């Protein structure tokens, strides 16, 4: 029971602001490192802000440094998003995603329920084409993603992340440092590939698969997502 | 800050969080005064918890005067007293009750508790650890002595059965098994059921301790 | 009277038997080889975030994290490469004497003078390591707690028993009978199928996890065993004492194999570790510094001075590329 | 009268002061920073050790000028950054000075506090007042010092006072005026504050150990007396004499008045010296550091 | 501290 | 007397053991450390490439 419920959605007018609330609930709040990722209506994951575990480090999307800030509220277990000059952009239903860091650990594992808002009318690039492909039960795909640059740092791990979207829910991460199979996630999945190319390999795919399917990633700031995958 | 990736930079501003929590925790457990409570008095000293207001170590925290102590109980450590007794190399002060009114009972109880006292009293570790003495059961120690003679133990004890003249003569074999004693210091005093005096002695024996712990950081003594 | 007779005839009868066999001492065999131990180990990293005498420390099985307990209350997971704190976890009771991470990397564990063997859940789906179990079967204090699989435990107290236990349930799934005073360390063979104990009676016992019973017994010490530690065939492990003599007991012939002395040192020792190979043994002093024996021909091989007060534990990671000393001067050193 | 042997030993005690306080601090910096631990003890000795390695290094950029005659052979940032590396430091050592000697007098008159509250964060934070304060009081050499050349032709480090030049009797005045305030100021919170802390508490600690008798020997009174009776000798001659020639300032300016500059050349050797055997005073007093340094 |  | 009897019943039982020769157990001893002597970053130092701890 590991919930976090977003609230502060509805319609607001361009060059308004709005505040949004995150309650988390059943983790120790206080030593997560939260993120927001907003999703435009029919479009990929995009990140939004992350603030670090006791506040010390909080980095912007550069599509939103000024207009945004990100804020938690640790002793009440809630986390603020605050939205000043509300663009046409911005129309997005916006995901709480908790992430911790340390060595071995697992982070955007838990994805919220997320709120949807409307508005009335250097980076690294990661390129994930081939939107969309046929599925058939009991088979087996693998999932291209490509990085503009290489995703091996020198320690030695490479920071990708894949993530599954369930139709209409919150995305479930996946793989995480592109090998490690994250918990509770079925071992049918597999990560796999080098700095710059790479691939989710999954066997006997059944329902409950189908989706869209994103990667990240986290070598840098601002966190970068494909345009994701879909299977039907 | 740089050959950072994120991750491995975000787990060492975790690190640094973690330090600081050390850090206070640190503090706030230094804060406590450690005494060690232990003698082969079980009576005396249970008693002597029960005087102290609030299955292994039993600490006891209370609080006088804005000092916090914290008494370990450890008699129910049934086991060989030397691999444990380095753990509290660095215990503020002893305590160490014996029960006066068992001069005479059985090896008779006060020569187990002297042996007791001079073991403990010349580790390696209380080398500069003031013990605390309490002979406690005194009001009883009174008429056992009224009625039977202190040779029972001491054969070369000689004087009168009068309870000043024995209770001064235990105090004196017990606090001349002291071999450095330039170091530390017995702090001794007779106990009954009696008032907060108990509590007052501990506190007036640990304040000086703090005291003589301080000159030694300082350099100065 | 007579069980003592009969008890006379049998230890006789194994003095006997150990006479028999030894033919020749370990140390005329190994003359042969050339001694290379001629070692420098350079401090690479210390460890520092104790507040206080460090008395345990233990290895993750990727040789990258280790736990380390103290006076402190404090059972911090550590990184090495990095000398990164990945957790700090605090305890019910300061007076801890050993610390234990599984071979899984998923539990830890904390023993000591509370005479309960807590077990630390560090994978959970809240942030947070939390107490998933307290082992309570114990009088005296618990000296030395190693990890079997993830659910069951082995514990050595100073009740002069050792106990294998069963996390899920609490209980005791078999409780070893044998010394007479304390016991005071332990160490795993690699199979897991037997360990050893070294008690303050100053003997040393081959246990054996699955029946309960007692194989072995080696007495060569004078004193009492402060750590014992196995050469990693599991064949064969050595015991530092406190009369300053390390031995290479094995667990074949029954018999001692060979003496660790220099009357140079007279300080008792207080760990014992081998390395990869099993030719390096290292060792730990009350006089404050580590040594480096050429196990295979005694002799002090180098030295891993630089602890400002006594060496209370010390472990060789799995892959052998380091050694950790920990010391009651609260740091933990990292001797590549 | 025989001045040239005075001078000698003015170039002496520099040259003693040079070359003792650089090795005896830097062997506390290394002892105190690196080998021990950190105590609210240790990182107070340590911030005395370098506000005195670093004045102790800088001495002799004052050693060639008394070699040179009044000369300043180096740059402007030489001349802005040695007095501002030698006020800083000559001067939040005697603050760092008072504070140990109120740290022991709290540490034996309270117990009960410094058990509870005297904590390494509470030393961090104290810490900051002396070098904050000495910074606050030093702005006046950060500011007025630019080098001047001689009018005989020479270049020296003294203070501008008046960037502007209108008139040599204007320039007396301002210059007079302003020193006038650094004397007081000097005088007041460099020794009249330190030697009231110091003796104030020191005594306080000599009458509570005679008086109570917790000690018995007789070595914190003689420790604590030295540590005393040394800084009071030391800093005290210079002081005097720089009251006297603050007030008797103008006429030294107007060249007479003679000898009063070697005086203050001579015992300012003296106050410097100081700062080469703190470091015996305070951290190599104790048997700890000796241990230290000897297993080192 | 430092005069002149 | 429990006690001694079940004292000389573990000295009965674990008596009837068989035994080896102390000269092969040095050997083997040996045998292991030789053969595992080139993967020991201990014994034989790593170049500072491969020396995870610089």
């Amino acid at each position: 029971d590991v919930q976090l419920v977003e609230s502060g959605g509805g319609l607001v007018q361009p060059g308004g602001s709005r505040k949004l609330s995150c309650s988390a609930s059943g983790f120790a709040f206080s030593s997560f490192g939260m993120h927001w990722v907003r999703q435009a209506p029919e479009k990929g994951l995009e990140w939004v802000a992350y603030i670090s575990s006791g506040s010390g480090t909080i980095y912007y999307a550069d599509t939103v440094k000024g207009r945004f800030t990100i804020s938690r509220d640790d002793p009440k277990n809630t986390l603020f998003l605050q939205m000043t000059s509300l663009r046409s952009e911005d129309t997005a239903m916006y995901y709480c995603v908790r992430s911790i860091y340390y060595y071995g650990s697992s982070p955007f594992d838990f994805w919220g329920q997320g709120t949807t808002l409307t508005v009335s009318s250097s980076d690294i690039v990661m390129t994930q084409a081939t939107s969309s492909v046929p599925v058939t039960p009991g088979e087996s795909v693998s999932i291209s993603c490509r990085s503009s640059k290489s995703l091996l740092h020198s320690n030695g791990n490479t920071y990708l992340y894949w993530f599954l979207q369930r139709p209409g829910q919150s995305p479930q991460l996946l793989i995480y440092r592109m090998s490690n199979l994250a918990s509770g996630v079925p071992d049918r999945f597999s990560g796999s590939g080098s700095g710059t190319a790479f691939t989710l390999t999954i066997s006997r795919l059944e329902a409950e698969d189908v989706g869209v399917y994103y990667c990240m990633q986290h070598l840098e700031y601002p966190l970068t997502f494909g345009a994701g995958t879909k299977l039907e | 800050g740089c050959t950072l990736s994120a991750e491995d930079k975000a787990a060492v501003e975790r690190s640094k969080m973690i330090d600081r929590n050390l850090r206070e925790d640190g503090e706030k457990a230094a804060r406590e005064v450690k005494l060690l409570l232990l003698g082969a008095g079980e009576s005396g000293k249970c008693t002597i918890v029960k005087q102290m207001k609030i299955t292994g170590i039993v600490e006891t925290h209370f609080t006088f005067k804005d000092l916090h102590f914290k008494m370990f109980d450890v008699t129910a450590q049934r086991s060989e007293r030397k691999k444990w007794i380095h753990c509290f190399e660095g215990v503020t002060a002893i305590i160490f009750c014996v029960a006066l009114s068992d001069y005479d009972l059985v090896m008779n109880r006060m020569h187990e508790s002297m042996k007791l006292f001079d073991s403990i009293c010349n580790n390696k570790w209380f080398t500069d650890t003031s013990i605390i003495l309490f002979l406690n059961k005194k009001d009883l120690f009174e008429e056992k002595i009224k009625k039977s003679p202190l040779t029972i133990c001491y054969p070369e004890y000689a004087g009168s059965n009068t309870y000043e003249e024995a209770a001064a003569y235990i105090q004196c074999q017990f606090e001349d098994l002291n071999k450095r004693k330039d170091t530390k210091e017995i702090y001794t005093h007779f106990t009954c059921s009696t008032d907060t005096k108990n509590v007052q002695f501990v506190f007036d024996a640990v304040t000086d301790v703090i005291i003589k712990n301080n000159l030694k950081d300082c350099g100065l003594f | 009277d007579q069980l003592r007779q009969e008890a006379e005839q049998l230890k006789n009868q194994i003095r006997d038997a150990r006479k028999a066999c030894a033919d020749a001492t370990l140390s005329q065999i190994t003359n042969n080889i050339d001694p290379v131990g001629r070692i420098q180990m350079r401090t690479r990293r210390t460890l520092r975030g104790h507040l206080a005498k460090i008395y345990a420390m233990h290895w993750g099985t990727d040789s990258r994290l280790l736990v380390s307990a103290s006076q402190d209350g404090k059972l911090i997971i550590w990184d090495s490469y990095t000398t990164n704190k990945v957790h700090a976890i605090p305890l019910r009771s300061s007076w801890v004497m050993t610390c234990a991470y599984a071979p899984s990397g998923n539990y830890v564990a904390c023993g000591g003078l509370d005479n309960i063997c807590s077990i630390y859940n560090l994978k959970t789906r809240e942030g947070n390591v939390r107490v998933s179990r307290e082992l309570a079967g114990h009088t005296g204090y618990l000296s030395c707690c190693r990890f079997l699989d993830d659910n069951q435990i082995v514990t050595s107290s100073g009740d002069t028993t050792c106990a294998l236990w069963d996390i899920q349930t609490g209980q005791q799934t078999t409780t070893f009978t044998g010394h007479t005073g304390d016991v005071m360390s332990l160490s795993l063979a690699p199979d897991t199928r037997l360990f050893v104990s070294g008690a303050c009676d100053a003997s040393a016992k081959l246990w054996d996890v699955r029946e309960g019973m007692c194989r072995q017994t080696f007495t060569g010490h004078e004193s009492d065993i402060n750590a014992i530690c196995f050469f990693p065939n599991g064949n064969a492990f050595a015991t530092g004492s406190d009369d300053a003599t390390c031995r290479l007991f094995d667990l074949r012939a029954d018999q001692e194999l060979m003496t660790y002395s220099h009357d140079n040192i007279i300080c008792g020792i207080t760990s014992v570790s081998f390395s990869k190979s099993g030719r390096l043994l290292l060792a730990g002093y009350d006089d404050f510094n580590c040594n480096v024996w050429d196990a295979l021909k005694a002799d002090r091989a180098g030295v891993l001075a630089g602890h400002d007060n006594r060496v209370s534990c010390l472990g060789v990671t799995d892959d052998g590329m380091a050694v950790a000393t920990g010391s009651w001067d609260s740091f933990l050193k990292i001797w590549n | 009268a025989g001045y040239l042997f005075l001078d000698i030993i003015t170039y002496l005690v520099f040259a003693v002061t040079f070359v003792l306080g650089v090795l005896g601090n830097g062997l506390v910096i290394w002892v105190a920073g690196f080998r021990m631990t950190h105590t609210v003890t240790t990182i107070s000795y340590l911030n005395l050790a370098v506000a005195d390695f670093c004045f102790t290094s800088t001495l002799p950029f004052f050693m060639v000028r008394k070699a040179m005659g009044g000369h300043w052979p180096f740059g402007w940032f030489l001349c802005k950054f040695v007095f501002t590396i030698v006020d800083i430091n000559l001067f939040g050592s005697v603050f760092l000075i008072a504070l140990i000697a109120l740290d022991r007098c709290v540490c034996v008159l309270h117990p009960v506090w410094t058990q509870n509250h005297r904590t390494v964060s509470l030393a961090k934070k104290v810490i900051i007042g002396p070098w904050v304060m000495a910074l606050l009081l030093t702005l006046p050499v950060i500011i007025r010092v630019t080098t001047v050349p001689g009018k005989t032709g020479t270049v020296a480090c003294t203070f501008n006072f008046s960037p502007w030049t209108n008139d040599p009797k204007e320039r007396i005045n301002v210059a007079v005026a302003m020193l006038t305030v650094r004397g007081i100021i000097r005088f007041i919170i460099g020794f009249s504050a330190p030697m009231s802390i110091v003796a104030v508490s020191y005594g306080l600690i000599a009458t509570k150990i005679h008086k109570q008798g917790l000690i018995k020997s007789s070595r914190p009174l003689r420790v604590l007396s030295f540590v005393a009776a040394a800084f009071f000798l030391c800093w005290s001659p210079y002081q005097v004499v720089a009251l006297i020639a603050t007030v008797r300032i103008r006429e030294l300016l107007q060249g007479m008045y003679k000898e009063i500059g070697i005086a203050v050349d001579v015992t300012s050797a003296l106050a410097f010296f100081n700062s080469c055997l703190n470091p015996m005073l305070y951290v190599f007093m104790g048997q700890d550091f000796r241990e230290r340094l000897i297993h080192a | 501290m430092l005069f002149c | 007397i429990a006690q001694a009897r079940k004292l000389v019943e573990q000295l009965k039982m674990e008596a009837n053991i068989d035994r080896i020769k102390v000269s092969k157990a040095a050997a083997d001893l040996m045998a292991y450390c030789e053969a595992h002597a080139k993967e020991d970053p201990l014994l034989t130092p790593v170049p500072a490439s491969e020396n995870p701890f610089r």
